[PDB]
């Protein structure tokens, strides 16, 4: 089959730098930061219990709900009980907020509450104050916006206006009402809030309110529960959560679980390795997950992330909502939450509890070892399952907030940090989510850890973060996380993939930020970077150089340190690196090095001239990407020595002379972008300060590598992908066209007078080529490139090459002929350039890349398989541009005065054949040295050798033709000719066929003689026929007269 | 894949350590050293020398605050795996006693962590001293230092930024770190005897520090090595600045003929003849023919 | 029989060190830091500090220049506007125009209009001080269009781009070929003479303590990366010839060396050596 040939060929000029634009990815409006850190500074516990006497409203049942902060008030006698409940209530709150001024009011007066609240606002000036009101011992709050307290003698219930209560308390405050018709208070609070706003013309969003009940409702009187039901939920969730679990119908599922076993549960609420602390931790994960999935992002960060105590209250409020619901109570919140009671995640809690306290009989009695919950394991498994087919922006994974909770322990930290990296990889959308859920401060805190196992994971996570949000450079320097990464970048055993991410992280931390530059300089970055600059990884070499370049960007201290370490010298090695990214990164750094001189003496000035001349030898460079940065780098040099370049600029209307001459070559660039940027910088000299400084998007474009995914299989390897099937369809179509064309040759080439079409061009046809498989026949002129067809018979496109009026398109090739083809267009002056989307329906002309070769006109020989391209012409040199390395590899001396009129080459057995204007036909082997290169120099002609073409066989035959018009078939291993022929007297242009051995001649006298290699006559078609062109496969022959016409002949 | 060698450069604030590093390895000029700022903590220098040797330069900031960190928190990071300790003293210093305490605190840490380390002491800034007192002051400081170095041995040098003394100091350290030094010294002495030279000097390409030598006739100026290093390095920089890169040189008299040319990837060679009526090509042909034999040793 | 040159100026101005740098006793020029003194002197160089007030300096200048004119009316007067050669154009231009203005204004007042004052912008780090020297010394030697032309015939017949006739000790060039002279080039050739003389002082100075670093057989070939060849050859006891050419032209050394002998013979004839 003819498929193995297709798949095994390098596709030149089809990579990231060519296809995509050299431009930085636009950062979206990153709105993940807590743009405030409020704190609940003090707490007011107003307890209206009047322990013993019930108020007139509710007569209580004989058994009844009595427990108040887990104390039976009636056990202790009246007075002691009230102090005790106040003491316990304080303790309960101190679990959540241990560093706040607590201040109890116990069966208070009105004046007593005034002095209490007004004092707490004075202290906690602009920071939050909590007001907790427990009205179990006083009548229910009124519709008229009143809450009851006592008189000093405890003889009368005095009302206290909610208006007056919200006067004394300030703006940032939170209110907790644990009484019967508590909804009324919340309604009346919001009324008086609106009423204050109307009076202010001629404290709403600030004030949070939680209330046990809706206005209609009463609190439950059920003897199993506490009286304090709401306060209990908010302040001791795990205690009521377990007691409530044991009251449901679902206890049947766990025999040997009474209330008595729950009392004696082992552990604490802090120690996550204990049984109680396990549940407390799970609970924190479950509530925080429900909140994140159910609430809008805005309201989540308001309540669950701003401050600890509020976040604890609302996490625990979701439990109150669930529990109290089962007793015809609906808790009420001021910043209203949507109903959470019915979230699936509660089913997870039920199972988690069930499994945890099925063990209690054996843990208490038998003394069995407490097995940890599989909760966290299974939730990470779900998060993992989401990632598999979670490449999209669909519904985000519910488990993001659980992944956060897992990072807090060490037990599951490795696995979570892996998955979190895998998630962050998916795309920049994901990194946005991870930062909004609040992963930032925990990921940053882990940089204080020493566990070496974390280093590859955290490095990955942070590269992904910093790829999206570069502002985090502020945070990493503060906490000395910049040291964490420095250690990783100076570690030989750490893989080169992860060291590259680390070098990027440092290049972001350092980027245009003196605090980070001064910090990394002290952490010895310049020395660390130079040690890794000669690595066998092209990405690491690239980033380490950008990193080196950024650290001394407008920072004279990092430059001096670079001079001592002699960085600029070590960076010259990268200027001759194969990979054009690395060459560019090296040019970037050497430019950034030059720009921050601040007008020093001999030491600094002599270095800049060394760096100038080393950059000035990347003019003749293949990549225009490198040449843009080469301009931008030399821009910094011009800005610094503006006085000197004005002397050089005004003269022509020897250092600075040389650098100005460079910018003239970059000004006259084939590629548009380079010519533009070179012109700007050159014109900002002409009319004579810092305004001239251009910045390339290279370092920003490079940084896009870490926003995009990494871990997953690329699009090309996918066997079932649409790109690969259309590529396989093109390769199937190719193999047919090779077969069908081979069949026409085997029949014996008959007469050849059929004209498929005759069209007329705007310009004179100068050069013609046939696209190998698809019928696209590009017929260029002086400037343009008309793309015709010979099946439909239509004009497909019309370019402008871009070259001036003097110039002429001499040569043309078809790069990547097999698939996704391009069109190389060599100009006579030296300019080579490449075009994509040249005969497409929905697309326009697009110049892929373009670079000055050299400096007959110009000749080229593409070599698809080798990846090379060998320019030659008026000069005495045959360059060999590698297109993979975008550099001139070899410059073979011709050893001839006259112009190289033709140039044809061989793969496998390397043989550069080169005809000459004086008459001679040289052959060169590029393996041996330049002094030796001349294998043969046989001379059997005297004129412009129109075409000395070589065949693709191991039996190579150099078919050379002159202006005098006489073929001489040579061999590579002989000194003289094998065969001889004489064809036309006055020859003008000629073409020779690859597969079959046809020779299509031209004539001054309008003839078109088409003979064989043997010298037999087939045709003499009667009409300066300046262009003939065969197909690579079919025996079709184009012609183009001096008159503005084209033809395409055929052997049926 | 090369021999990595750790070199500590220590001394008080202002003593002239970064000035030394900048001139020898960073193509610095004496005049432009007065602008060098205080190096914060340690500023390392990865110098590629001869391809088989890499110098890990640790330029340690001698600010008393940084000094105490090296003795405490950074004791293991600073003094472990050390090949050479270069200690710098400002000759004009007032706090002589305090200088010795900081020196001895370094030696203690060296004895405890890298007892194998070669110690060099540089009595720096001798240019600030009157010429007639320079010898007296040095021998006096040297004898004290050899004594104060207690168990460990140390080599003392008189240094000044402006002259070649810098080369006297640095050559020894660099010379005593070459992995093939004995081999290198031998191979160059073989080449010299064959080429019939009066003196052959070998220099590292970038720094121009003499890494090996050979002499026939005992020469007058025993400080010529550093002088030639200083002279050609200045020229090298002037060449790249004023036109194009330096490639080769030849000098003559009625008494001598010297040839400076690229030797290996990382070296330069200088061959001096008792200027006989030998044509320049016969000497250059012998240079080219000898390259093929010294190359085998690497 | 050497051309005599005098350096004058006020305390701490630019006399002592100037003379030091210019003398690096083996020079084509007789040089000396300063009414018998003005009798056998051909040129007087007054050095003025441009980065400071020149008002006192201009006063001492008029005194010394008027005094020397009384003694020797044929003497040349040269002014080295020092410490600002290869600087900027705002300061330098203002300073140049002012010193030129004021000095000629003072000369007119004493009726010294028959007296010419030549001005030069000189530097320290820069080797543009020797450019100043050049100008002065050209005037001193009588055979002006005689060494210039001899160099033009030698470099045209050989393949040489640039040629300088240097005084070895001071590194002042007394003539050059008629082609425009790049400063840096002059600089590079001065930098060569340094390495020449310094390597000569060390090695080959007799077995005893001293002989001569510069003699009849002093010669040097320096090759640069761009195929540039610098070629030093001895002309007289004080004069050396430094040529800039390409490796391609140097291949034809035989012709260069044969033509050089013609040139050297002619320089001896000119100075009567
Ligand atoms: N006269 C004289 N001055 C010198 C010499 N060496 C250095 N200096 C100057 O003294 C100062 C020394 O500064 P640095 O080389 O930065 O000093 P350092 O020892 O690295 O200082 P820290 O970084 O603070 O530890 C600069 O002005 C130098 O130019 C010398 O040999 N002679
Ligand atoms: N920057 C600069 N300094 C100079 C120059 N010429 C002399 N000096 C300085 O000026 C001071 C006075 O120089 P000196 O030669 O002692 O003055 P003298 O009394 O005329 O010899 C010294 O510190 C020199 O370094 C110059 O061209 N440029």
């Amino acid at each position: 089959e003819a498929d193995l040939t297709d798949w095994n060929l390098p596709l030149a000029f089809m990579k990231k730098r060519h296809c995509e634009k050299i431009e930085g990815s636009k950062s979206l409006a990153q709105s993940w930061r807590m743009k405030d850190r409020m704190k609940t500074v003090s707490v007011a516990l107003v307890l209206c219990l009047n322990v013993g006497v019930d108020p007139p409203d509710v007569v209580k049942t004989t058994p009844c709900a009595r427990l108040e902060c887990w104390i039976d008030p009636l056990s202790m006698g009246p007075q002691k009980a009230l102090e005790t409940i106040g003491a316990n209530l304080q303790k309960q709150y101190e679990n959540w907020q241990p560093r706040a001024r607590y201040k109890q009011s116990l069966d208070p007066t009105v004046d007593e509450v005034k002095k209490l609240c007004t004092s707490l606002r004075r202290n906690a000036k602009e920071e939050r104050v909590l007001f907790h009101y427990n009205g179990h011992g006083v009548p229910r709050p009124t519709v008229n916006g009143e809450v009851w307290v006592f008189n000093k003698n405890y003889t009368q219930y005095i009302p206290l206006s909610i208006y007056d209560l919200q006067t004394w308390m300030g703006s940032p405050s939170i209110f907790v009402y644990d009484c019967s018709n508590a909804g009324l208070i919340v309604k009346s609070f919001k009324q008086f809030a609106l009423q204050r706003e109307q009076e202010l013309e001629v404290s709403m969003k600030n004030c949070i309110q939680l209330a046990a009940c809706e206005a209609t409702e009463l609190l439950p009187m059920i003897p199993d529960l506490p009286a304090d039901l709401f306060t209990s939920c908010l302040t001791t969730p795990i205690k009521i959560a377990l007691r409530w679990f044991c009251m449901q119908k679902c206890v049947s599922l766990v025999p040997g679980v009474t209330l008595d076993l729950i009392e004696k549960i082992p552990g604490r609420l802090n120690d996550r390795r204990t049984p109680l602390g396990e549940l407390n931790w799970i609970f924190t994960a479950i509530t925080d997950t429900i909140a994140w999935n159910v609430l809008p992002r805005d309201l989540f960060q308001k309540l669950f992330r701003q401050d600890l105590l509020v976040a604890s209250l609302f996490r625990n409020f979701l439990l109150a909502e669930r529990i109290m619901r089962s007793y015809n109570c609906t808790p009420v919140s001021s910043p209203r939450l949507p109903p959470t009671y019915m979230h699936a995640m509660w089913q997870a809690w039920d199972l988690a509890v069930d499994i945890c306290l099925s063990q209690l009989p054996t843990i208490i009695e038998e003394g069995t070892a407490f097995r940890h919950s599989p909760f966290f394991a299974e939730q990470l498994t779900a998060f993992q399952v989401w990632l598999t087919m979670g490449v999209e922006n669909r519904n985000p994974p519910e488990q993001l907030p659980i992944v956060l909770q897992v990072l807090l322990s060490q037990v599951h930290r490795l696995r979570a940090l892996d998955l979190l990296g895998r998630f962050l990889d998916l795309g920049p959308w994901a990194v946005s989510l991870a930062l909004s859920v609040g992963i930032f401060p925990y990921v940053l805190k882990l940089l204080q850890s020493s566990a070496r196992e974390l280093r590859p994971l955290l490095v990955f996570i942070w590269a992904k973060i910093l790829a999206v949000d570069s502002s985090c450079q502020a945070d990493l320097v503060k906490d000395n996380g910049h040291k964490y990464f420095l250690s990783v970048l100076a570690d030989p055993y750490m893989p080169a993939e992860h060291r590259t991410m680390t070098a990027f992280i440092l290049a972001v931390i350092v980027n245009s930020y003196h605090t980070g530059q001064e910090a990394c300089l002290q952490g010895n970055l310049i020395a660390i970077c130079l040690e890794q600059l000669n690595d066998p990884h092209p990405l690491l070499r690239q980033w380490v150089a950008i990193c080196l370049g950024r650290i001394w960007q407008n920072f004279d201290s990092a430059r001096w340190c670079g001079v001592r370490d002699s960085a600029h010298e070590k960076l010259y090695s990268l200027l001759s690196d194969p990979i054009p990214e690395v060459r560019c990164a090296a040019v970037f750094a050497l430019g950034t090095f030059v720009g921050n001189s601040a007008e020093r003496t001999d030491h600094s000035t002599t270095i800049d001239h060394n760096v100038a001349m080393m950059l000035a030898q990347l003019v003749s460079d293949g990549s225009p990407m490198v040449r843009k940065e080469l301009v931008v780098a030399l821009s910094h040099l011009v800005v610094q020595y503006e006085s000197n370049f004005c002397t050089v600029a005004l003269q022509f209307i020897s250092v600075y002379t040389q650098i100005w001459r460079v910018l003239l070559h970059l000004a006259a660039d084939p590629y548009p972008e380079v010519s533009d940027v070179a012109m700007k910088v050159l014109n900002s000299i002409a009319y004579k300060f810092i305004s001239a400084t251009v910045q390339t998007g290279f370092c920003d474009w490079s940084a896009r590598y870490f926003a995009q995914p990494v871990m997953k299989i690329p699009e090309e390897h996918d066997l079932e992908s649409q790109i690969r099937k259309e590529r396989e369809w093109r390769f199937l179509r190719n193999s047919r066209v090779r077969r069908q064309a081979q069949q026409v040759i085997q029949k014996g080439i008959t007469r050849l007078d059929d004209q498929i079409f005759l069209n007329r061009n705007p310009g004179v046809p100068s050069v013609v080529k046939f696209h190998p498989f698809t019928p696209c026949i590009a017929v260029a002129d002086k400037d343009s490139i008309c793309f015709w067809d010979w099946e439909k018979g239509e004009k497909l496109d019309y370019f402008h090459n871009g070259n001036p009026r003097y110039t002429r398109v001499t040569a043309m090739e078809y790069l990547n002929g097999q698939d996704c083809s391009l069109l190389l267009t060599a100009t006579d002056d030296g300019a080579i350039r490449v075009w994509k989307n040249f005969a497409d329906l929905e697309k326009n002309p697009e110049m892929v890349t373009a670079w000055q070769g050299l400096s007959a006109g110009m000749v080229v020989d593409w070599e698809q398989e080798t990846g090379l391209l060998m320019s030659s012409g008026d000069v005495r040199i045959v360059r060999i541009w590698d297109t993979d390395r975008e550099m001139k590899v070899q410059d073979i001396p011709t050893g001839a005065d006259s112009c190289v009129t033709s140039l044809s080459c061989d793969s496998h057995r390397s043989l550069i054949v080169a005809g000459l204007g004086d008459g001679s036909i040289r052959v060169y082997d590029r393996r041996m040295a330049l002094s030796e290169c001349r294998v043969m120099t046989y001379r059997e002609h005297t004129a412009w050798v129109v075409k000395a073409s070589l065949q693709k066989r191991p039996d190579g035959h150099i078919v050379s033709v002159s202006v005098n018009g006489d073929v001489r078939i040579f061999d590579p291993r002989m000194p003289e000719s094998v065969n001889v022929l004489q064809i036309v007297k006055g020859l003008t242009a000629l073409d020779i066929h690859p597969q079959a051995d046809l020779i299509a001649c031209g004539s001054v006298n309008q003839f078109t003689a088409i003979y064989n290699s043997s010298g037999e006559l087939i045709n003499n078609i009667k009409y300066a026929i300046s262009c003939l062109a065969f197909h690579p496969h079919w025996p079709h022959l184009a012609v183009g007269s001096n008159d503005y016409y084209i033809s395409v002949y055929s052997v049926e | 894949t090369a021999m990595k060698k750790k070199v500590l450069l220590m001394g008080k604030s202002g003593s002239g350590k970064t000035s030394m590093r900048s001139i020898i390895f960073a193509n610095y000029i004496a005049r432009d050293t007065r602008r060098l700022g205080a190096t914060i903590d340690v500023e390392h220098s990865h110098v590629r020398f001869l391809g088989n040797l890499v110098l890990n330069l640790w330029d340690c900031g001698g600010l008393d605050t940084f000094m105490e960190n090296y003795f405490t928190s950074q004791r293991d990071n600073i003094f472990r795996n050390v090949e050479v300790l270069i200690y710098v003293f400002d000759v004009e210093s007032r706090e002589l006693e305090k200088d010795m305490h900081y020196y001895q605190s370094c030696l203690e840490a060296i004895l405890q962590n890298s007892p194998d380390a070669k110690i060099f002491c540089l009595v720096h800034k001798m240019d600030l001293v009157q010429e007639d007192q320079r010898d007296l002051i040095f021998k006096e400081r040297e004898e004290d230092l050899r004594r104060l170095s207690r168990p460990l041995e140390c080599a003392c040098f008189r240094t000044s930024i402006w002259d070649e003394t810098l080369y006297k100091a640095w050559s020894s350290i660099v010379y005593q770190l070459i992995p093939n030094v004995q081999q290198l010294e031998m191979n160059l002495r073989n080449f010299a005897q064959i080429i019939e030279a009066d003196e052959v000097l070998l220099f590292e390409r970038a720094t121009f520090l003499v890494i090996s030598h050979y002499q026939c006739k005992e020469q007058r100026d025993v400080h010529r090595f550093e002088k030639i290093s200083n002279i050609i390095k200045q020229f090298k920089l002037s060449c790249s600045k004023l036109a194009a890169s330096f490639q080769s040189m030849e000098v003559r008299n009625s008494n001598f003929a010297a040839f400076i040319d690229i030797f290996t990837s990382n070296t330069y060679v200088m061959v001096v003849m008792s200027d006989p009526s030998i044509p320049s090509a016969a000497t250059l042909i012998n240079i080219r023919n000898a390259r093929k034999h010294f190359e085998k040793l690497e | 029989s050497k051309p005599r040159i005098l350096l004058m100026g006020l305390r701490r101005s630019g006399k002592s060190s100037i003379q030091k740098v210019v003398f690096h006793n083996s020079s084509f020029v007789n040089f000396q830091i300063w009414e018998m003194i003005f009798r056998g002197t051909g040129a007087l160089i007054y050095v003025i500090d441009a980065q400071d007030d020149y008002m006192e300096a201009l006063t001492r200048l008029h005194i010394t220049v008027s005094k020397a004119y009384k003694v020797n009316p044929d003497m040349n007067f040269e002014v080295f506007i020092h410490k600002v050669d290869g600087l900027s154009d705002d300061h330098k231009i203002e300073t140049q125009r002012d010193i030129h203005q004021r000095a000629n204004d003072d000369l007119a007042d004493a009726g010294l209009e028959k007296l010419h004052l030549s001005f030069y912008l000189t530097s320290i780090y820069d080797h543009s001080i020797f450019e100043a020297f050049s100008k002065v010394v050209q005037k001193l030697i009588p055979q002006l269009p005689t060494l210039e032309n001899l160099l033009n015939i030698f470099i045209s017949n050989s393949g040489i781009e640039k040629a300088f006739l240097f005084d070895v000790v001071s590194k002042i060039y007394i003539a050059t070929d008629s082609s425009p002279v790049d400063m840096q080039s002059y600089e590079l050739c001065c930098d060569m003479i340094d390495v020449v003389i310094d390597v000569s002082c060390i090695y080959g100075l007799k077995e005893d303590g001293s002989g001569s670093a510069y003699d009849k057989e002093s010669m040097a070939i320096i090759k640069l990366n761009n195929t540039t060849v610098l070629y030093l050859k001895e002309v007289t006891k004080f004069l050396a010839l430094v040529c800039i050419l390409r490796e391609e032209s140097f291949e034809r050394k035989g012709l260069i060396d044969y033509n050089f002998h013609c040139f050297r013979k002619a320089i001896h004839e000119v100075f009567e050596v």
